[PDB]
């Protein structure tokens, strides 16, 4: 495993480890969401711009639909049969988003036949079940706002105004629809476009969606948070302008043998100077298999690091054997910033820069002095039960490592700059030095 | 609360013949399903995690399966050291509840 | 290997109260949840409640909700179970279980009969 | 051109062929944005939330006004002298924007002869038009909300309570505003600010606003959203609180001779490991010139690739020599996420990792096997009619190049490692290496 | 200092000089959020959606207060002494904060000594004031809504409409608190919790929060926008459901002998190609040290740069010496893109690249020629009183530099590729350069 | 070099289809409008509908909505127009032509000749 | 629609004048102009695309100008090569329509 | 070192206008605010307005609007104080000084007298 | 307008002795407070920038502090050089204001 006290005399202390779950497993539910309001109580003066706001819709909507049917023409039972001729560019994901997309079309037919019923539709979500083959929820885009703001004011204002408000909430729905429905969705048949951006067809009410479902459950904000409830536009309607979204509810499956660790850099000393040590942070460990993690994708939980995908990615020999123990290739970097951590906790065990912060101990009252030897101080009970960090008093564990750690030294690893420029002036200078060699 | 219940408390299945343990929830609880294997004088030991994935240790023979509020534990090959009480637990809602317990027995 | 060490079975008289603990050791994760099960005989299992050592903050059945105080030592990694004003419908064997979702690792279990 | 057989050897599969287009030759409308809705027809109880509300708005336009008259006043008739010696520091893309913001002013000047008829609209959208010198649009920030809400509700609720509606919505308008419009807008002269962020003084309704300038086109959408519709505000009033902003409506012209060339990063199979390709999966090739493009700033449509500005940056001689075939310059990274692209299709051709995914044909039944040897397996109709991939059952069509693909090998380029921290790990054994040669 | 002659002839033109000031010294003040709305006046018409939502709310609240508790109970007067084995795993941030949170519990308790007079607010904001002990300012999230719209139409609309609208109300109000009260707010004990954060308790309204506090200043916005202001949750009341936040107002302290110099990215000429210097633009100087910084997280104004906390970051010697006269040393990119900053000025001097535009002397009408030995010109009035480049004509100042500086070259810097795809191919090469050097 | 080769002049009856063929060959984008020009004596170009090649969808003149059908064979790299119920006044030359807007590259042109 | 008018179906110029063909659209197009030549035989070839970009293949004596509703095509030297028909596109609206054709012819 | 160079001590008649000027010099940094105060005998510090140099705006004290007028020349970093229609109340101290907030560097000062 | 009062026009401490020289504001400033120290015919000279931090200039024996409308400046030893007419800004509100000014004397 990690070489955990070679790394917290590096400053590497380690803090807490989490379970690695990823998204397994869909569940499918088929939702329908009309895209444009029914005006049929305050129709007498609508005027000219749902027609307007018609045109707009089906201009936007278009595109989507027909990178439908290039995968709904192509696409046949055989047993889903994939004409890769016609189609003739694609990539794994958009195959297999294309043949979950075939599979959806049945449950889209069944549905559809509830045409005139979506259309029909006055309230923000309602429920359509003519038999259990047909138990579908329909969402609309602003129908709450019209028969809450725009119906009531019909005899209150003069209902030119309510025309013009008409317009303008339909134009800023378009607007906040845009960032996602718009140019951005090249590729509407894949799955992974998450349901926040597909509740934008709905305002942004992911909420109302998710518990108009009923996937109340503990998972559900860490699934949804994860982005690992996705969805996949599955019909796309000209004519009625509205959509039918299968949503994907997966299971958050634990990696077996899996977890990843966490380490908290604690700025240490040496050569009468502040250095960090250039680690990752977060490393996953699988079957005793160390490497990286883009943990930047995934969401972070006192108990899992949870993601939608699996975003491991490879680590260098060298960086391993830093973390199982040879500290001399550790890369580490200056400190010029006066606010990088000085301390940590761990178990109860306190890891400081006592160069930078005047540790002193309460028990005994004189200050824990830090040697220009010494990268950091281990501080437990069995040299200062109570220890002061300024503002801070803390009582301390007893350390399950060596007795003897503040008087082992370790090699340390070679300086670096990690800024972008200073790689590029690293690079130039590091191929100038294998010129003149050669 | 979720009502968890199982098709009968007591099952008599010959030794290598395929035995099957059913458990129906009073609502859908989305695949989040265990289930538990508990001989007399031990605690539950995990078999399947959600409807269908397994645990590390064991057998193969044990296989989930299920959907919506319908799920099944199947054995292709009974054992001698299958004999015991199987448990569903759902973990879909808060008030997390196990089934009645199916104690297998041999013909 | 995972231990949850439970503590041994414990002879109570009614109306008095018992706690006990379990103390876990080598779990890999730093917080989890902790579960409390009932198993009478005649009855299946019945989940009493958790502890989540993560946060403070812990959830328990309505039924046991009152009857059940569940506390944990973060030092030991050891959770306790306060049992107070024990019945004779309370004498069963109790199971302190880590879960995610689904019970994954469960104590050897702590028999409590309640008798006079 | 790209060596593109080679490269689908190597796991880049080529894709759709983009055009490369760019915004050129803007033509400008300029429109009058009032900050602050008409409030009198409940002007008897709006208190002292207006006063308020005036004194802050005035307050976050006052540098902006600063900021204009900076180049107001040192620009002037010569045709365009600007007096860079009082201006002091300024940069080309700012001075340009300085002679464009003193090319407004003359239709600044004209629309501000309507002052009095801006201060008194009292709709969220009005068209000034005396003659034709002044036809100018004027939208208002909150003006459809007081029309709608707070003027019928008068009555109904005590109008304190509708103070504090206004003052509410005023503030999160000042909220909204405040991102765009705050201390970010270091430079207001420049005229690369988007509609859309312009559009958050309307309360972020750019809809409202194109569409009333009628910018109603097929490449609308395109524009929007390569944020190359941007406007200018080319005049701040403090005392009537409304800006003057010059749209800039562009066309989209293509670059001769330009095209971008997307590559599909199908992982590829060595020495018992699976490997993906670290080259830039967007090429652009400007008169047989390949060099990469900054793609993330850039739209990307089906038919072209859209930007708002020449995106297009060097590449090393080594990736260039990669892409024309020089296959052992590739740099390869290791896969140990089990969710990279195990296959792609290109001309109804499929490029699979046969080792990872277990390929078999439909028509004869038999799996189709890859040899360590082999990177990847061309699966074409000569070969195999219809691949079966797991739930992916697709017809191929048949491959244009080599007809020894599979049996003709390929140099390998060297393993790299491309996370940050591990970047500055090799950076720290090259330098190392250096010293112990040097 | 910097040698920004020779920058300049490089393309650095120098730009202004900021002042550098660092968020310090925070004032706090409490106030109270409430997460629920009173429905008093429409109880009638409000249905189970009011419970619904309070076993949601009451879900996504349980973490923070399990988080807090973390530290209330560990955490006790001695003065402040927390009980770290209890804590086991923490950061210096976190102690803080938890150092923070228990001096704040003392307020937390007199203001929920007014549980009742929180409980019965009915207007969005409302001043809490028995004595001086409790001055506290409670905002109710959805207060406003419901006293302007839901309950003037209970008698408008049929109850079923105004419950649903309720329903949809509260269920978006949690879709935008999920993003930042969420899974994703793992640390609630963190005092860097900005307020615009925080304010999405209050449906993303900070304005009327601050503007109620009393924080209107001229550094107002410019603590706003630096994220200076922030806050953090001190109490969570899982019954009433609120919470009590303390907001930390700062000053801004300025670095002495310390400021940010901005350099302006000119392009120049050599060896008939356009090259741009890959040099940081913003250079911190510190008591004459020579730093980077990491101004992407600062903010940036036209006197000075305002940051929350000290971004400074290492600069290789390299680097330092490239800004101090060793252009030799400055890493130079090539230029593809047509689009990069052909000139610039500073102090009423124009530094050109007029290989690349098209410079003209307006006072001769003479063409300003470059050779192909000279990086850039200086166009200062001593040569041309005023320039013409394209569409801009200028008047220039006089150089206070060298009277040679057209006539003086420099050296030159080693050309670079900063893509990243680009910095894995040349480390590949420097890798194998040194093996085969090896 | 771009060719869009279309199918040579036809002679049809009036009442019956006619279904002219245009083959994009050297064309290097992938996915692209394709437009369809009518063009009769004593007559400027007429626009008759567009196949977007990429996507699955087309644009259609109102005046030729429902007598022209528009087709694409992504495999060859070739379109349809099926012109139907052909009369005297559908005799033109009607040409084929790639699009960015502007019609970029035409075809030779297919004439049509209708009459018995 | 936008209708698409052009001020003459011919004009008759000599060799070497310049050469002006005028072309108004219905409402403001925004530049979103195309000229076409197209000799008798041939297909319609690309001159300016937008209201002034040149073809990559055409002549600079070419040249494309216009506002608004008004847009030109100017030839600076009429040559011999130059006698055909010149077609104004506009490309603003979806139903795209072309010009009324302008022969040009010499005197 | 910065030094906020001012004019020299003005004896200027009543009704007439005086235009004090400050060259501001060393200063490191390029866009501040500059202050004018005013110090009279028997009377505190008052502030009269502040000129912006980087951003063109400016600032006055209500009682001064109208009577002061502030310039500044970016090209010799040198603000001018216009003083209208001067009066024998006006005879006083001025400074001009860099301010940030709190004024930083005070010029030397101005001694104005207003006497006939 | 924010009114800045100090305690008194002039106070009489002994060379050595601590002084306190103390300024009230109308309304809360929030420390946005400054200290200035001018002798006759001189312009001020900072002390205090915020209700706290001292100029780099200045001997440590300035002390600044205060809370809501109070602030305090204190001198822990007076020296000669110390005695000049002390002036508290506020910087809080848009009209910046000065104190009465504390004049300084030796008893």
């Amino acid at each position: 495993i990690l070489h955990y006290e070679k790394l917290s005399k590096i400053g590497l202390v380690k803090g807490v480890t989490r379970k690695y779950k990823i998204k397994s497993n869909p569940l499918t539910k088929d939702i329908v969401i009309k895209m444009i309001p029914n005006v049929s109580n305050m129709s007498q003066c609508t005027g000219s711009v749902m027609e307007n706001y018609k045109t707009r819709l089906n201009g936007i909507l278009t595109p989507i639909k027909g990178a439908l049917e290039i995968y709904k023409n192509n696409t046949h039972d055989c047993g889903v049969c994939m004409a890769g001729v016609a189609i003739g560019i694609a990539t794994a994901a958009q195959i297999t988003a294309g043949v979950a997309l075939y599979e959806a079309m049945k449950n889209a037919d069944n549905i559809n036949k509830l045409k005139s019923s979506i259309e029909s539709t006055n309230e923000a979500v309602v429920k359509l079940q003519e038999t259990a083959e047909k138990t579908v929820y329909v969402f609309t885009a602003l129908q709450d706002y019209i028969n809450t703001n725009l119906v009531p004011t019909i005899d209150k204002i003069p209902c030119k105004q309510t025309e013009l408000s008409l317009d303008l909430a339909l134009s800023k729905y378009l607007s906040d629809l845009l960032f996602v429905f718009g140019p951005n969705l090249q590729d509407p048949v894949s799955n992974s476009m998450t349901i926040q951006a597909i509740s934008q067809a709905f305002g942004g009410n992911y909420e109302t969606l998710l518990r108009t479902l009923g996937y109340a459950t503990e998972d559900f904000d860490d699934l949804l948070e994860s982005d690992s409830i996705t969805g996949q536009i599955i019909y796309v309607d000209l004519s009625s302008y509205y959509i039918i979204v299968r949503v994907y509810f997966p299971i958050l499956t634990e990696i077996q043998q899996a977890y990843i660790q966490e380490l908290l850099p604690v700025s240490f000393n040496n050569d009468n100077s502040e250095w960090i040590s250039i680690v990752p942070n977060f490393i996953l460990v699988r079957n005793t298999l160390i490497s990286n993690i883009e943990i930047g994708f995934c969401l972070i939980t006192k108990r899992s690091v949870i993601c939608n995908q699996d975003y491991a990615t490879p680590m260098t020999n060298n960086m391993r054997e830093c973390l199982t123990g040879s500290t001399e290739k550790c890369p580490r970097e200056l400190v010029v910033s006066s606010h990088v951590p000085r301390f940590a906790l761990s178990n109860g065990v306190l890891f400081a820069n006592c160069i930078s912060v005047t540790c002193q101990c309460q028990t005994t009252g004189r200050a824990i002095s830090q040697s220009g030897e010494q990268t950091l101080l281990m501080i437990d009970n069995t040299t200062c039960p109570t220890a002061v960090l300024g503002n801070v008093i803390i009582s301390l564990g007893k350390y399950l490592g060596s007795v003897n750690y503040n008087s082992e030294g370790i090699a340390i690893g070679p300086p670096v700059f990690t800024d972008k420029v200073d790689i590029s002036s690293q690079i130039s200078s590091m191929n100038q030095s294998l010129q003149q060699s050669k | 609360d979720i009502q968890m219940t199982q098709s009968s408390s007591s099952f008599s299945v010959s030794l290598g013949d395929r035995t099957t343990i059913t458990c129906k929830a009073s609502e859908d609880i989305y695949n989040r399903l265990a289930w538990f294997q508990q001989k007399p004088g031990n605690a539950p030991r995990l078999l399947i995690s959600g409807a269908t994935s397994l645990e590390t240790g064991v057998p193969s023979r044990f296989s989930g399966s299920g959907s919506g509020k319908d799920y099944t534990l199947s054995i292709t090959s009974l054992q001698t050291e299958d004999v015991a009480t199987y448990y569903c637990q759902q973990y879909w809602s808060s008030p997390w509840t196990f089934g009645g317990g199916t104690k297998l027995e041999i013909k | 290997q995972v231990q949850l060490q439970q503590s041994g079975a414990e002879l109570v008289r009614p109306g008095t109260s018992v706690k006990i603990s379990c103390k876990a050791s080598g779990y890999t994760f730093t917080n989890y949840w902790l579960g409390w099960v009932k198993q009478r005989p005649g009855h299946g299992l019945e989940w009493i409640g958790d502890i989540y050592r993560g946060g403070g903050y812990t959830n328990y059945n309505e039924k046991f909700k009152g009857k059940a105080t569940l506390t944990a030592d973060t030092s030991s990694s050891t959770a306790y179970m306060q049992l107070s004003s024990l019945t004779s419908e309370d004498s069963a064997v109790y199971f302190c279980a880590t879960r995610d979702g689904y019970f994954d690792y469960w104590g050897q279990g702590t028999t409590l009969t309640v008798s006079s």
